[PDB]
RNA sequence: UUAUUAAAAACACAGCACUGUGCAAACACGAAAGUGGACGUAUACGGUGUGACGCCUGCCCGGUGCCGGAAGGUUAAUUG
RNA sequence: CAAGCUUGAGUCUCGUAGAGGGGGGUAGAAUUCCAGGUGUAGCGGUGAAAUGCGUAGAGAUCUGGAGGAAUACCGGUGGCGAAGGCGGCCCCCUGGACGAAGACUGACGCUCAGGUGCGAAAGCGUGGGGAGCAAACAGGAUUAGAUACCCUGGUAGUCCACGCCGUAAACGAUGUCGACUUGGAGGUUGUGCCCUUGAGGCGUGGCUUCCGGAGCUAACGCGUUAAGUCGACCGCCUGGGG
């Protein structure tokens, strides 16, 4: 029942399934009542360099507070999907709800 | 687990046998048996066509479903069995409906376990899918060559099979003798390896050993005359040829892949 | 190692009071809740040296708090160790 | 260190500036030190000898 | 304290050449260098920062 | 194991190795249809050699064989 | 022997830093190989060469793919660990250390023959893997010779899992534990207070590096992390060879 920062990024050619892909997730975590202290759509952005011939990857980040058993089943859901590229689990501390640099970025 | 024996006779000193204590002790179900009578090696000629065929025990044959094609309905590991046609386990498996199959046994799979067959299957090991929903670098087994014809590839204990690539209709196949093949990528494959990969493990100890599993004695052709052997003759010990078959054609390296309807779906010949 | 509400209630369940955290049957029954909660880990980690090591230094503070608690009241040596299931 | 050439910036300026950023880089001195293969305990030895002649 | 979504506080502390670079020169102080290097490497990894130029 | 002058140090053997074989398998018996291999699928199957186990297994690719390569030289039927 | 005590030794509460250990995933740079494109006579190597590679199209250059190993910069007289040792990033399991204010037990302590465990690299066994490097080996050089140093190749091994071995200049060539004995300059990691702006300063713990005082030492040197002043216990030495 640990918190948990959460980075996953979208190929650009599936990047209007993009919302329905965040909600799809939140029914996962809510349901096993996990609380969501932040959800960041960040949208197209230039990759740093090429992955798999491409750039400009669909960012989502999000702040999940949930337990074990529940984010282990959602890389399990990140590594059989084709249309994510690339994503990040991080354990956190304490739970994060201030804005982040890329929300002040705008 | 392997086991040594302990050399209380000249005929136990060397026995490494493979005991497994989850299979099933007891007799297999009976409506998937059939007869399966021996051949000592010969046709319907009557002639011995393979050489060093013959005795063993008595064996029935288990119908083992190499197709997977109940699709949709879950299945539920009844027990783990002993088949003795084949290097593998097999596992008894009852569907939703109260059908009874026996499959190929994979890696890690007990008793309770589930699994299923079909286009809308997961990922787990021991469910049967196309090849087209397949990850690119997963570990199957029991492969298929053509859509619906039932699995052929990697099907001993321990095997597998790498998917590599997928291009177009066809996906690139890493086969356990590392050739590199291409399958349409509407065949079925089974998730994981095949159980049992500790079978090479076990030492026969003795010559009997080898007799209860219907393997004869081999003759070596230098011990022959020069009327039955190649290789034969010789006053003491004489070699002085090029080694080759009882049929004279030289073995010991020469190749005899002669198929030129398949050579289109082979990338790289094992080395 | 173990956590603070495992922690507390042995601390209540084994003290005089909810106070005495450091008297001689608590500190035996702490070390034993921890030794017997790291065999679940040793069974799947044998080649894990280095935790091993700290496991063994609970062995051997078990082993001498328990001979200083016999040598001064046998019998509340006898219901400790009934309790906990020692030395058979 | 890419460097592109300016408007009207004479050659010889480029060519320093070439220079100068790939000896600012780090370059040339750690292809040379990448060359063969020195022991971790060679490395060592001459890690604790330029550290103690750092002494003014 | 170091975050390695605040992309404009790390490029202050690499190079043209994507190297770090080293707290003697940036005056940063022990503890937060440490901090730095960690999260300049996830940021790598996101390809928020690049590891080198060519790529 | 040489029925009927040879029972052995010969043959087999568990173990070891090399080699072939992607399944309409290699291979064998069959003008062929088919059959065995196998209702097996490379942890498998055929051929060859050595012969439990222990310590081991050095140098040679010039000759013959076999695997690979294709620039070039030479080269049949066919055309004329 | 009995009864105590809290100063030694332990337990709990709140935090901190860390390449400490085990297991599973993943990323980028580079080397090698395979396929294709462009292109044409050299490449490679050395003190100079040759062996080798290359007109059957090499080396160079671009695109795609496979595979193994190791993780630039950060990076340090830095940190952790009993020692051996440990360095990309993420997750799961897990050991220890240190600080603050308290509360608790009440000498529960120190050392340790025999015993048990851990223990670099090389090596051995069984099954895998095999890019780079490289004992043995082969060829080319150098040389009086050259079973070498140099060059071109190259097998075991180096890598993984599970067992074995039990040795190193395994070194601080310095056993473990405790108490006492002037100072200076640093590093690292906590914490307290003061005008909490200036923001900076003064203390108080842990670990660590370099000088140096008394004292000690054959000298060199060591020097509050002692090789100074003492106590407890253990190991070990008795001329050089053999
Ligand atoms: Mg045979
Ligand atoms: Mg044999
Ligand atoms: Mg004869
Ligand atoms: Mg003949
Ligand atoms: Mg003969
Ligand atoms: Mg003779
Ligand atoms: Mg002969
Ligand atoms: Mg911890
Ligand atoms: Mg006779
Ligand atoms: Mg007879
Ligand atoms: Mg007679
Ligand atoms: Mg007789
Ligand atoms: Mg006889
Ligand atoms: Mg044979
Ligand atoms: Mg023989
Ligand atoms: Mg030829
Ligand atoms: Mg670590
Ligand atoms: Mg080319
Ligand atoms: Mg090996
Ligand atoms: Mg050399
Ligand atoms: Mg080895
Ligand atoms: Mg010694
Ligand atoms: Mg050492
Ligand atoms: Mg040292
Ligand atoms: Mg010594
Ligand atoms: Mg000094
Ligand atoms: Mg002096
Ligand atoms: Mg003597």
């Amino acid at each position: 029942m640990r918190h948990y920062e959460i980075v996953f990024m979208v190929h650009p050619d599936q990047s209007e399934q993009v919302p329905g892909m965040i909600e799809r997730y939140t029914a996962a975590i809510t349901g096993a009542e996990g609380k969501i202290h932040r959800l960041e759509d960040w949208g197209r952005r230039q990759l740093a360099y090429p992955i798999n011939k491409l750039h400009k990857a669909h960012y989502v980040l999000m702040n999940v507070e949930a337990p074990q058993e529940v984010i282990d089943e959602l890389e399990t859901t990140f590594r059989f999907n084709d249309a994510v590229i690339r994503s990040m689990v991080m354990r956190t501390k304490h739970a994060v709800t201030e804005a982040s640099p890329m929300v002040k970025a705008k | 687990a392997v086991v040594k024996c302990k050399p209380t006779s000249p005929g136990r000193r060397h026995v490494v046998k493979v005991v497994n204590p989850e299979l099933h002790k007891g007799k297999p179900f009976a409506p998937l048996l059939e007869k399966n009578s021996k051949s000592g090696g010969r046709n319907n000629n009557g002639r011995i066509t393979t050489r060093h065929i013959g005795g063993g025990h008595k064996q029935a044959y288990r119908i083992v479903d190499f197709k997977r094609n109940k699709d949709g309905i879950p299945a539920v590991v009844e027990r783990l069995e002993y088949d003795p046609n084949r290097s593998a386990n097999i596992a008894l498996v009852l569907y939703k409906d109260g059908e009874r199959r026996y499959i190929l046994a994979p890696k890690g799979l007990k008793a309770g376990d589930q699994i299923q067959s079909g286009v809308d299957a997961a990922i787990k090991p021991g469910n049967t899918l196309p090849m087209r929903n397949i990850p690119v670098g997963s570990t199957v087994h029991n492969v298929e060559m053509k859509p619906g014809k039932g699995g052929q590839l990697a099907r001993s204990a321990g095997t597998y099979v790498q998917i590599v690539a997928r291009d177009g209709a066809y996906v690139t196949l890493r086969l356990r003798s590392g050739e590199m093949r291409k399958v349409e990528a509407d065949c079925r494959a089974t998730l994981g390896e095949v159980g049992n990969a500790e079978h090479m493990l076990r030492v026969l100890g003795k010559a009997g050993a080898a007799r209860w599993r219907g393997v004869r004695p081999t003759v070596r052709g230098t011990a022959m005359n020069p009327v039955d052997h190649p290789h034969g003759g010789g006053e003491g010990r004489n070699f002085g040829k090029h080694p080759v078959t009882p049929w004279g054609v030289q073995t010991k390296g020469k190749k005899t892949r002669s198929n030129k309807r398949t050579d289109k779906f082979i990338v790289r010949r094992r080395s | 190692s173990l956590s603070t509400e495992a922690t507390a209630k042995i601390v209540s369940e084994f003290g005089r009071d909810a106070n005495d955290t450091g008297s001689t049957e608590v500190q035996v029954a702490l070390l034993t809740a921890q030794i017997n909660h790291l065999q679940g880990h040793f069974a799947e980690h044998k080649k894990d040296h280095h935790s091993r090591r700290g496991l063994l230094r609970m062995v051997s503070q078990r082993r001498k708090l328990l001979d200083y608690l016999k040598r001064k009241d046998v019998a509340r040596y006898t219901q400790l160790i009934e309790r906990l299931g020692l030395r058979r | 260190p890419v460097i592109k050439v300016r408007e009207n910036e004479p050659f010889d300026v480029a060519l320093r500036r070439f220079k100068r950023s790939c000896e600012k880089a780090g370059v040339l001195a750690e292809v040379r030190r990448r060359e063969f293969y020195e022991k971790p305990t060679t490395e060592r030895k001459r890690a604790k000898a330029s550290a103690v002649k750092r002494h003014a | 304290e170091i975050d390695y979504k605040d992309i404009a506080t790390l490029k202050n502390y690499i190079t043209e050449s994507g190297k770090i670079v080293p707290s003697r020169i940036t005056g940063t102080r022990a503890k937060y260098q440490r901090q730095l290097a960690r999260a300049i490497k996830r940021a790598r990894y996101l390809s928020l920062l690049p590891y080198t130029d060519r790529h």
